[PDB]
């Protein structure tokens, strides 16, 4: 039978989180699962439709088909300004390979709508080079994109556990392509891993390795476009670190601000006497990414043995970059070189993670120990729920 | 998971 689910969570990432959806296996007797739901948090509402048939053949490969709609609101996520709308479609075919691993394929379609930039550098570069010229000096422009991708992925996961893994390790790798006729020109790849290693028998003390890797590129002299960026640090990648702190920051043209007050704080307005370049400390992300940590699991101290399996302790070493593979150090000789790799962010910290009968619930303290100019620290980070 | 507009990062708090 068909069902509806509603949820509620919190965290500091991403604030007051809203779900809500509608699910039917074999629905109508088609043999596809349909899917509609939505989510709203601080900076995105997302809504989809889904159809998937697990058993495309009697082997398992499954085809699967997607609807989708995004509106963001970048300066709600702590980046440079600028609104995105975008939709679009996808379909894949997914294999299972073996017990621990599937692949992917699909092509996909999007739509972009791209508006209320505020005016800055890396992101003024990019639209120059699709031939897009709009003002320097003004927050009221428009651009928008069409574009079909092949799609590719491969999971591989042999976590012991659907919670609290002990041992295993889960890799994921997603790869695009864009397709020629789409207005972009690009690829993009992302790598995650997680690794668990259990050191006694009771596998109650557990090193786990994890890492993060991203890079896109344009073709030809296109770039890849900034709403496609890669971000770093929050409570879910380096923490201790503000939500995308991490990487370069805009730097902005001096423009005459969209709604003027002196009660409110503006980046490069010509109302404050801004005449030339500004430098900040809002990130804009970057086509460049990686992130590495170390986390000890330990027993939690101070808990009964029957109710520690419901509580993870551990301490860890955190580490990201994020860097812009097109900044021009050259041309900009007084502005910090955002296209260095090396300028590795770091920091130390404790988590505690509860899978409560509400649901799970993290909270971990870290301070910054290498951190650079404009980037901010969050010591205090924690999430309520399943969504981040 | 956590988004990253249309792109998806599977946590590792919720493996
Ligand atoms: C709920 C029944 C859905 C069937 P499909 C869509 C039919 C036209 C709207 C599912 C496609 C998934 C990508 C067509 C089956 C395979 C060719
Ligand atoms: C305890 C697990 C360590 C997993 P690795 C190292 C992670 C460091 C942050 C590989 C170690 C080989 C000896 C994962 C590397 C993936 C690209």
């Amino acid at each position: 039978t068909g069902s509806f689910n509603f949820g509620i969570g919190y965290g500091t990432e991403s604030g007051v989180s809203f779900q809500a959806g509608v699910q039917q296996d074999n629905w109508l007797g088609t043999g596809y699962a349909v899917g509609i739901n939505g989510t709203k948090n601080d900076y995105q509402t997302y809504a989809e439709l889904s159809v998937t048939n697990p058993y495309f053949t009697v082997d398992g490969v499954s085809l699967g088909g997607r609807l989708f709609y995004n509106d963001f609101q970048a300066d709600d996520a702590d980046l440079s300004d600028y609104t995105n709308k975008s939709y679009g479609t996808d379909v894949t075919l997914g294999f299972p390979i073996n017990e621990y691993n599937s692949l992917r394929a699909g092509l996909g379609y999007v739509h972009n709508s791209l508006s209320n930039m505020q005016p800055q550098v890396a992101m003024w570069r990019y639209l120059y080079s699709m031939g897009e010229h709009p003002s320097t000096s003004d927050q009221d422009n428009s651009f928008k994109t069409d574009d079909f991708t092949f799609n590719y992925g491969w999971t591989y996961n042999k976590l012991d556990r659907g919670y609290f893994p002990t041992d295993g390790s889960r890799v994921n790798l997603t790869g695009k392509v864009t397709i020629p006729g789409s207005d972009n020109e690009y690829y993009k790849v992302t790598l995650d891993t997680a690794t668990y290693v259990p050191i006694d028998d009771d596998h109650k003390w557990v090193v786990l390795g994890r890492t993060r890797w991203g890079y896109g590129d344009g073709l030809g002299g296109k770039e890849m476009p900034f709403y496609e960026n890669f971000y770093a640090g929050g409570s879910s990648t380096v923490r201790g670190f503000q939500s995308n702190t991490i990487g370069p920051k805009a730097v902005y043209f001096p423009h005459q601000a969209s709604n003027y007050d002196p009660d409110y704080d503006y980046e490069c307005a010509t109302q404050d006497g801004a005449k030339d370049l500004c430098k900040s400390d809002d990130a804009v992300g970057g086509n460049a990414m990686a992130v590495a940590s170390l986390e000890f699991i330990t027993p939690t101290p101070f808990i009964s043995d029957k109710y520690a399996n419901s509580v993870r302790t551990s301490f860890f070493w955190d580490m990201g970059t994020v860097w812009d593979t097109n900044w021009d150090s050259s041309q900009y000789s007084g502005y910090p070189d955002y296209s260095d790799p090396s300028n590795i962010r770091m920091s130390a910290g404790i988590a505690l993670q509860w899978m409560s009968p509400l649901g799970p619930l993290v909270f971990s303290y870290a301070q910054p120990f290498k951190k650079y100019d404009g980037d901010k620290a969050e010591q205090f980070q924690f999430n309520i729920g399943k969504t981040w | 998971f956590r988004r990253y507009g249309l792109d998806n990062y599977w946590v590792x708090y919720c493996g």
